[PDB]
């Protein structure tokens, strides 16, 4: 469990905050927030969940992710858990911060294949976690199932859109591999909302369960649809392991036996697997960190001229200075 | 006039010492 | 007639997707024609473009037969049951799996 590469930037986000906190002023740490936009059964929950390092969410075959949950990571002393609709309460352990989604879920939605445009509001403070935003939407779907109205197609489109053409966002898009990728819905909508892929990151799961004798050797090497940072394989726990409580140690070496493996997949196992995204959405954060120093220092260099004509004279006050007192008379 | 003389300075101060800390975390 | 798809590939134009549909319009919406909807089972049926065509064309399901064409790659630990007994979304003649 957990996960070390927020380590080496938490003392970096404490140091500027302080340094400026001195001044009586914040710190513009405006770190991008991460949307996790698939396709209905894709994964895109179970990715997110193995970037926090935590099994919480709910996950399974199914229609599950039915309202726009959006999780806070705030930086703390202790680690614990609340919710907006649960004010007052604290949780203490994840298993009942899982069953209280689903309850609050099903509370709304009601037990059909039922949706609600209204996120929930999820915030865990921690020692070791950044100021993160992270949303995970709802899967789209093509046709309505159970009692839900005709234009489930567009509801679901529309509570997408609200987050991801929001500037400084970064775009996960999730496909499963057992499918033709020309024919995946995250990624037409990460071309309609970043046409340059500058943010839009590609994950293919489901590498597992491809049919015997075909394999994405021409997919995984950014061939058959460039996308600007490529595309990052993973293998999640499947169903059964869900319900066999597998642990996540077992489904880590599982994946780099996978991997290692794999007649076709050998000469690439060190650009893939859970750490592997781990370390590049930790690598585009601190990026983005770094190319926002420029503002901080012309911002401080500017305030600084501003002043040091006038602190020029005051440092030289004296409670005893007749020169002083004749300047300001015949000013 | 005290009180924003010595509130000039605590502020040029403070952001001197702004500066030499963001230039050691940028390294 | 060739398969839907929403992401052009191979200097295939951006708007594949329209004339794509064109051609299937084309001999879906003529009377006196049956319509096969052919869903794969390993991606879950209400993701099915097969389906959302011939529920467009045939709102009523005279036409249209369900075929669930790949039991074979299902992800162990699940099955299809609640398709292929008309529960999940029921359509006026069933569906038949291969
Ligand atoms: N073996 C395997 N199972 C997967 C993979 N991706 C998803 N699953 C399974 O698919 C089911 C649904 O996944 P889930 O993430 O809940 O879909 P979503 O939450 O609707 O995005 C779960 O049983 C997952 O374990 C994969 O890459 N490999
Ligand atoms: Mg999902």
């Amino acid at each position: 469990m957990g996960n070390r590469g927020m380590e080496d930037l938490i003392p970096l986000v404490n140091r500027l905050q302080d340094a400026f906190s001195a001044i009586g002023q914040n710190a513009d740490l405006d770190l991008p927030q991460i949307a996790v936009v698939g396709g209905q059964s894709a994964g895109a929950s179970s990715v997110l969940e193995n970037f926090v390092g935590r099994d919480f969410l709910p996950r399974g075959s199914g229609i599950v992710t039915r309202r726009p949950l959006v999780l806070q990571l705030v930086n703390a002393t202790t680690e614990y858990a609340e919710f907006l609709h649960c004010k007052g309460k604290k949780f203490t352990d994840f298993e009942e911060v899982r069953l209280e989604i689903e309850a609050e879920t099903d509370r709304v939605t009601g037990t059909n294949k039922g949706i609600s445009p209204v996120p929930i509001n999820l915030r865990v403070y921690s020692p070791h976690v950044l100021n993160l935003t992270l949303v995970d939407l709802p899967g789209m779907t093509k046709v309505p199932v159970g009692d839900q109205p005709p234009d489930i197609e567009f509801q679901i489109r529309d509570m997408l859109m609200q987050f991801v053409t929001k500037e400084n966002c970064l775009i996960l898009a999730v496909s499963p591999a057992n499918s033709d990728l020309a024919n995946s819905d995250a990624l037409k909508v990460a071309k309609e909302v970043d046409p340059q892929g500058q943010r839009t990151i590609g994950v293919i799961t489901k590498l597992d369960l491809m049919d015997e004798g075909t394999d994405a050797r021409d997919v995984l090497e950014n061939k058959l649809l460039p996308l600007r940072r490529g595309y990052i394989g993973v293998v999640n726990r499947s169903q059964k392991d869900i319900d066999g409580k597998k642990d996540i140690t077992a489904a880590l070496a599982a994946e780099r036996k996978f991997f290692l493996s794999h007649p076709s997949y050998r000469h690439l196992a060190d650009r893939m697997g859970t750490p592997y995204l781990q370390k590049v959405l930790n690598q585009q954060l601190t990026n983005h960190i770094r190319d926002t120093l420029p503002g901080l220092r012309n911002k401080l260099q500017s305030q600084l001229l501003s002043i040091e004509k006038e602190v020029e004279e005051y440092k030289n006050f004296r409670p005893d200075d007749p020169a002083r007192k004749t300047k300001a008379l015949l000013q | 006039q005290a009180q924003r003389r010595d509130e000039m300075l605590r502020m040029y101060h403070a952001l001197k010492e702004a500066l030499s800390i963001i230039g050691n975390i940028n390294t």
